[PDB]
């Protein structure tokens, strides 16, 4: 139990680590795609296009 | 005299006789619990993986 414990919270944050830089990663397309998106919700509240 | 001192060593004989069978059971009963709880250790192990 003791050595599973150990090597799931190595893995734990191994998996920590990744996953922060993946997201650094998208966060970029994400502001890649938020121009296309605001616009679109802006068209969609004013009730007509932008 | 004699009867009794040729049941004492049947006795002795058996008693040795019934404590290799308790001893050859209780190892078999060790090796039964050492499994089940490698067992349980291991099923515990994969659900904390």
């Amino acid at each position: 139990r003791a050595q599973a414990s150990g090597e799931v919270a190595q893995t734990l944050t191994q998996a920590d680590q990744q996953l922060s830089a993946q997201g650094d990663q998208v966060r970029s397309g994400l502001e890649s795609s938020v121009d296309g998106l605001s616009a679109k919700l802006a068209s969609r509240i004013l009730g007509v296009d932008v | 005299l004699a009867d009794a001192d040729a049941m004492h060593a049947k006795a002795l004989a058996d008693a040795k006789a019934e404590s290799e069978k308790v001893t050859e059971e209780a190892k078999q009963d060790s090796e039964r619990i050492a499994a089940q709880l490698s067992e349980q250790a291991g099923s515990e192990a994969e659900r904390i993986k």
